């Protein structure tokens, strides 16, 4: 049981953590506005669906 | 017509070439491509003869 | 059976090159006449 | 006798063969290098007559001129880097039977 | 260790395939400014003008296998990340048996790396011969103007 | 533009149904290996008499 | 090389008339080629006896 | 290298 | 060691001219011969000390 | 160029005009080096884990 | 371009039908109809 | 002159060729028959019977 | 905001496995891409009128 | 476990199949609607 | 051995060129037989015992 | 008018089109036709030694070269 319980410890950790990761990514990007610096063009396609 | 024709004559169990609509085909050759290549240079030098002695 | 087969190749290979300087050499006698006539 | 015998004629030979090993790398480096060098050189020789012949006709001749030229951009292929080279004389295709 | 392989070469092509995404939009700028010059030699601006046009079905020619280089790979990488994340204990682990001693491959990596770098290597190539394609119309345009 | 849409349906039929058979066949292999511990526990309680 | 030698030679035969006289330069394209041949040769035998002591 | 049939 | 060599000399050739015939198909036949001869002789072996 | 014009010019890929080696007697650097990082920086780790 | 994303896909899924038989015989009814145009044109 | 230009194309386009062709006939000519004189006898295969 | 939206999606294409996910906001940047490319030629045309 | 072997093989058999059936609906659906609107 | 087989399978799924002869194919395989050999060997002393 | 009565009236159509597949590709010009000697080529009793390809019936006039005429 002992090791049972840490495996889906560690499971829901790392679920957790990527969420964190993540929002933190997110909140530090909404900063921006449009007359602002660390904006640059980015021609990339819009291709991100698999 | 012919484009369609060629890529109808090869779509069996067989290994098929790399032709599609655009891009290029890979190198890997095969017999009778290579042959009718060949047959094709082979007969443009030689139209190109008479052409050229005709006006001779 | 793959020596065989290596050989028939090599021999067809022979006979194209033997085709082609047979086409160089009337080429450059048609090349001369052509400069002759221009 | 024969353990020590045939012991130390596997040992020989193994030592024979890998110091062949590193003689005939040694021989294979040597050659590629002056290969290179001697190619390099008389390249560079080539191209001094190149030159000079340009001079000459400076000094059908528009015909030769564009002859002159147009292999001349050719060589340059042989040391400019594959990124940056490309053809720069007549790429005006005047052949048009086809 | 693979898929950080994976992730460095794919940000190498990330990178290579978006220069000509501009590269392309200022040569199309070029051609709409030349028929201008048209409606504005003139068998020298059409000759020119066929010259570049067919340099921009080139240009997404090049591309074609770019995408179809990302396109395989990240499928493979579904199969790397599963596999880094296949775990002890877990859900699909299962008695297959038989193919282990099996083999049908074709790749020495460092020969994988170079083909991804042949096909890099003619992009930027075909992209340099296009900057100076652009430059020699507005020389000739100036001459012509 | 109508072939296209044909296609589209074909595709989207043949999906539903390898999905379906996907769930019943995961099922079927968790009866499976659940039959296979009972007579794994069977056997000892044989050797037992 | 040799393609482009052979490329330049090919060129060279569209010299017209009086022009058509035996220049340094083709001497000099020849010692090329033969010397792209010794090459060959010498690599030739090396990659072989490489093989042989493999 | 394959027809709609198989 | 022979037919894998034959192969890469084989694919060492010029662009105008390549192609793909007997000689590949069968260098590939060898090679799967020569690999299942040699599991079968392991086995037989293992029986042998037995 | 697919069209009009055709040219069957062959290309170098670069691997052995060059001089990947480095030395100190080579890190003056001159700007002709072919020294694109994808394979040099990529063999820095190859041969690492090969090692 | 339809065309070209046409291509992406792999596997068993590469079959050739009457999708891209429509998309050639439209391409080459574009071209034919154009050279027309230039013809009337000239 | 315009089909001595024709000419000299494809006359160039020969001597490529030839060479091209020329290259491949020394490679198969020369390496492989050479290496494979080493093949073992049939004996010997049987493992000196 | 053309350069600022292009940043955007470019930032938001770095989540990693399951957190990338697609909804409604892709579907409209791309919308603002597209109209920000009429208003620009259409700008760029008048131009020639001008 | 000879049976459920089968059933093994079999189930990543169509496991597979349904990635590349995913694969070509994904590139029909981006396709389609995004270049063909109106004319 | 288990899960080493069952991370050993399905990199088989990768297509043309991905398709990748590694470290991590041959020296799975070498686990594969070691552990079977392992397990012959714990057979053995288990007869003993 | 038809052509005749004769063709009319015994003309019969729709037969299985096309001679048999070669299932293999083949050259008039130097395929030699096989023999119960050629298959059996190494196990005979006239068979000369087998060192040219693409025909084994070559005389290998080897040992026949006497001492000042060996080469």
């Amino acid at each position: 049981q002992i090791r049972l319980n840490r495996e889906h410890k560690e499971s829901c950790e790392m679920n957790w953590s990527d969420k964190v990761e993540v929002y933190n990514i997110d909140d530090t990007c909404s900063r921006y506005t449009n007359e602002s610096t660390q904006v640059q063009f980015y021609p990339h396609s819009s291709k991100f669906e698999e | 017509p012919r484009k369609e024709y060629e890529v109808a004559c090869n779509t069996g169990a067989y290994t098929s070439s790399g032709l599609a609509t655009a891009g290029f085909r890979t190198a890997k050759y095969l017999r009778d491509e290579w042959f009718q290549n060949s047959y094709a240079r082979y007969h443009q030098a030689f139209a190109d003869r008479d052409y050229s002695e005709r006006q001779r | 059976a793959v020596n065989s087969a290596f050989s028939s190749r090599c021999q067809e290979l022979d006979d194209s090159l033997q085709k082609l300087q047979y086409h160089l050499r009337k080429t450059l006698t048609e090349i001369t006449d052509q400069e002759h006539q221009i | 006798q024969q353990w020590d015998e045939f012991t130390r004629f596997n040992k020989n030979r193994a030592e024979a063969e890998m110091k062949a090993s590193i003689e005939l790398r040694e021989a294979i480096a040597l050659a590629i290098a002056q290969t290179n060098n001697e190619l390099d050189a008389q390249r560079v020789a080539t191209e001094f007559t190149f030159r000079k012949r340009l001079r000459e006709m400076e000094s059908c001749k528009t015909n030769t001129l564009l002859l002159d030229t147009k292999c001349m951009d050719t060589r340059r292929k042989l040391t400019v880097p594959a990124e940056k080279f490309v053809p720069q004389v007549d790429t005006f295709t005047r052949t048009t039977n086809r | 260790e693979r898929v950080n392989d994976l992730a460095f070469w794919k940000s190498e092509i990330t990178h290579e395939l978006d220069e000509m995404i501009g590269e392309t939009n200022a040569l199309t700028d070029i051609k709409r400014r030349l028929e201008r010059g048209l409606i504005e030699c003139q068998e020298r601006m059409r000759q020119h003008l066929d010259k570049a046009n067919a340099q921009l079905a080139s240009d997404r020619s090049a591309q074609h296998e770019l995408e179809k280089d990302l396109s395989d790979k990240q499928a493979a990488l579904r199969i790397d990340d599963k596999c880094q994340h296949l775990r002890n204990t877990s859900e699909g682990v299962s008695y297959f048996r038989g193919v282990e001693r099996v083999d049908a491959t074709v790749s020495v990596p460092e020969t994988w790396a170079k083909f991804t770098d042949d096909n890099v290597l003619r992009s930027q190539s075909e992209r340099a011969a296009s900057a100076k394609l652009r430059e020699e119309t507005e020389n000739l345009l100036i001459v012509t103007a | 533009n109508l072939a296209f849409t044909n296609r589209i349906a074909e595709t989207v039929d043949a999906k539903n149904k390898i999905h379906t058979h996907l769930t019943k066949t995961l099922q079927e292999i968790f009866q499976i290996e659940m039959t296979i511990e009972s007579i794994k526990k069977a056997i000892k309680e044989k050797s037992a008499f | 090389p040799l393609d482009v030698a052979i490329e330049c030679l090919t060129l060279r035969e569209s010299r017209r008339d009086i022009d058509v006289v035996r220049d340094p330069v083709e001497e000099e394209l020849l010692k090329e080629v033969e010397v792209i041949e010794a090459t060959k040769k010498v690599l030739q035998e090396k990659i072989s006896q490489a093989f042989q002591h493999l | 290298r394959y027809t709609p049939d198989d | 060691s022979i037919a894998t060599d034959n192969l890469q000399c084989r694919e060492r050739r010029q662009h105008p001219d390549l192609v793909r015939d007997y000689v590949e198909v069968e260098l590939l036949k060898e090679t799967e011969l020569i690999r299942n001869i040699q599991e079968l002789l392991k086995r037989t072996i293992g029986q042998a000390v037995d | 160029p697919m069209g009009r014009d055709a040219a069957g010019q062959v290309w170098f890929t670069g691997l052995t005009n060059s001089e990947p080696g480095d030395a100190w007697y080579k890190l003056p650097r001159a700007l002709d080096t072919p020294y694109r990082e994808a394979h040099t920086r990529w063999h820095g780790c190859f041969q690492s884990r090969q090692r | 371009e339809c065309l070209f994303h046409r291509e992406k896909r792999m596997g068993i899924d590469l079959v050739h039908d009457e999708a891209e038989k429509e998309l050639l015989a439209e391409v080459d009814t574009i071209l034919c109809c154009q050279e027309r145009m230039r013809q009337h044109l000239d | 002159e315009q089909a001595l230009r024709n000419l000299e194309d494809s006359r160039m386009s020969l001597e490529k060729d030839i060479a091209v062709k020329t290259n491949s006939l020394f490679i198969d000519r020369q390496k492989c028959m050479t290496h494979r004189n080493r093949y073992p006898s049939v004996l010997q295969l049987a493992g000196y019977q | 905001p053309l350069r600022v939206a292009q940043t955007r999606l470019y930032q938001r294409s770095h989540r990693p496995n399951v957190e990338l996910c697609r909804d409604n906001a892709q579907f409209r940047l791309l919308s603002e891409v597209e109209e920000l490319n009429m208003s620009l030629r259409a700008l760029k045309e008048k131009l020639q009128d001008a | 476990e000879d049976t459920l072997q089968s059933l093994a093989h079999t189930k990543a058999t169509l496991e597979h199949d349904l990635a590349v059936k995913a694969n070509t609906l994904y590139i029909d659906q981006e396709k389609c609607m995004s270049m063909r609107n109106s004319y | 051995l288990k899960v080493a087989q069952t991370r050993l399978d399905e990199r088989t799924r990768r297509p043309n060129v991905e398709l990748c002869r590694d470290m991590a194919q041959l020296r799975l395989v070498n686990e594969v037989y070691e552990v079977d050999e392992t397990i012959q060997t714990l057979q053995q002393r288990l007869r003993d015992s | 008018e038809t052509e005749s009565v004769t063709h009319h009236d015994y003309r019969v159509e729709l037969v299985r089109a096309a001679p048999p597949a070669s299932t293999k590709p083949h050259d008039y010009r130097q395929e030699q036709p096989e023999t119960f000697w050629i298959q059996r080529a190494a196990r005979l009793p006239g068979v000369s030694d087998i060192r040219t390809l693409d025909t084994p019936f070559r005389k290998n006039c080897s040992f026949s070269t006497p001492v000042p005429l060996s080469l």
